[PDB]
RNA sequence: UUCCGUUAACGAACGAGACCUCAGCCUGCUAACUAGCUAUGCGGAGCCAUCCCUCCGCAGCUAGCUUCUUAGAGGGACUAUG
């Protein structure tokens, strides 16, 4: 069996840069774009087989406009509605999806911000930046620590940070950061020191992944070579090969799958067998110049559906068979 | 008239040479990258130089190009330029000649020469 | 005389361009009783009249106020994409 196609939705004018999905409030997808809006889609799951299988997977519900530049990454609150988004204006914002207004605002990142992420207790907020610094924020949008600086100031990278995520193990909270300096680091929320430096790629990194059980540390990026690492202590298990650039990475919530967006199609490997078993192509093959990449992906809570957001503000949805 | 002048074109090429790896095909990210490596005195100059570098990368990613010397392609055009076949295609076994060629070879005293015969 | 390129020329200097001012976009940032909008209170006038509704006046420890006004910091356009 495999992944299958249902439709494509078009709600963003420019390249979609992130999708996030909830686990407790399921039929509410949220996607960010280079349009400073932040769209939220509602799911009755229509397939209108009346007009040549009329193409719409759903109906847009709400735009959270208000950011002053491209929105780069978004995430959702793990307990309720709230969402957090980072953008090129150097800000972070907390939105309330039940009313469409912003509620908080994290000022202080001296330059552009590229990644956001929540936590278990939702009190520990991380921001990665072109500042070449990471900063941790509370729920109040005020400062407690900021890891960065050059070698003397500390162990911060020297290029821009490009992505950060947590380790979902509850007795050992950490944060893994991929960088344009071609280096991945692992940190700790206990002391904001680094456990290990996971010195990998030869080109710039744009993606880092942490296993749903927090055991291994997929990271992608420039060369097309994905490297999987050891979360316990920094060990490179094996290498995978995609060929082209890599932007987004994800793990299936429960099934042992790793997905990637690699600039010519979406490539799903297997971790049961370190070998590709699924490629996913854009439906419309028009001969215009180099076709839409997929820029971001996400699974649902149940793994029943994967979402891919591309460079034309088009988002194509992928279901499973049975 | 949107001809780019010497400063933009020169700076575009000369920043392509120094950092090929850290540039890309999107204008905006290339704008930011170019803001992180060089000191320019106007936003309009930056937008213009980044715009000329982005399609320079598009055509680099396409094929070859003039004066900029990329390392990853100057060695790749050398690794296969010192390239040898299995054995030399210029072989002295079947080299057939026409009347006056053996006439000169008889002039030199190499009348008997292994591998020479008339057309 | 902008550039590609050609090429007994090679490498440079001015002018053009860049540049500076004003106008054009920003429900994003900073604010503002010598700018105001909003709501609430009291005051008047209408009226299915008692309230509600509409239109003005007035005063503040009303604003999770700065949209409108002002002026600063930036952002935005590069022919970027086809």
């Amino acid at each position: 069996e495999s992944l299958v196609y249902a439709g494509v939705m078009r709600g963003h004018n420019d390249v979609v840069t992130a999708i996030a999905t909830p686990i407790d409030n399921s039929p509410f997808i949220v996607s960010s774009s280079r349009d400073k809006s932040l769209l939220v889609w509602d799911l009755t799951n229509p397939i209108q087989a009346t007009q040549d299988s009329s193409s719409e997977y759903g109906v847009p519900f709400r735009r959270l406009t208000g950011h002053g530049h491209f929105v780069q990454d978004v995430v959702l609150s793990s307990d309720g509605q709230f969402a957090l988004s980072g953008s090129w204006d150097g800000e972070l914002r907390l939105w309330d999806l039940s009313t469409g207004v912003t509620t908080r605002r994290f000022v202080g990142h001296e330059k552009d911000v590229l990644s956001v992420a929540f936590s278990i207790d939702n009190r520990q907020i991380v921001s990665a930046s072109r500042d070449r610094t990471i900063k941790l924020w509370n729920t109040l949008g005020e400062c407690k620590y900021t890891i960065g600086g050059d070698l003397g100031g500390g162990e911060g990278h020297t290029g821009w940070v490009s992505c950060v995520r947590f380790s979902p193990n509850n007795f050992a909270p950490t944060i893994v950061s991929g960088s344009w300096d071609r280096s991945v680091k692992v940190w700790n929320l206990t002391n904001c020191k680094l456990r290990c430096t996971l010195d990998g790629h030869g080109g710039y990194v744009s993606a880092v992944a942490v296993s749903p059980d927090g055991s291994l540390c997929a990271s992608g990026g420039k060369d097309g070579v994905t490297l999987l690492w050891d979360l316990t202590e920094g060990k490179r298990l094996y290498s995978l090969d995609a060929g082209s650039i890599i932007n987004s990475l994800c793990f299936s919530p429960n099934r042992y799958w790793l997905c990637a967006a690699t600039q010519d199609s979406i490539k799903i490997w297997d971790l049961e067998s370190k070998h590709i078993v699924q490629d996913l192509r854009p439906e419309v093959p028009v001969s215009t110049k180099q076709m839409l990449y997929c820029t971001c992906l996400s699974w649902s809570a149940d793994g029943s559906t994967l979402y891919a957001g591309y460079t034309d503000g088009t988002i194509r949805i992928y279901k499973i068979s049975g | 008239g949107r001809v780019r002048t010497k400063t933009v074109k020169k700076t575009s090429r000369q920043v392509i040479e120094k950092y090929y790896s850290r540039m890309t095909l999107d204008f905006h990210t290339n704008k930011k990258v170019l803001e992180e490596v060089s000191i320019l005195q106007s936003k309009r100059l930056r937008n213009k130089v980044a715009g000329f570098t982005t399609h320079l990368m598009r055509r680099i990613q396409r094929g070859p190009v003039r004066g900029i010397s990329l390392k990853l392609q100057e060695e790749e055009r050398e690794r296969r330029m010192d390239f040898v076949p299995e054995k030399s295609a210029l072989e002295v076994d079947e080299i057939r000649v026409d009347k006056e060629t053996m006439d000169m070879l008889a002039f030199l005293g190499m009348a008997d020469l292994p591998g020479v015969e008339r057309a």
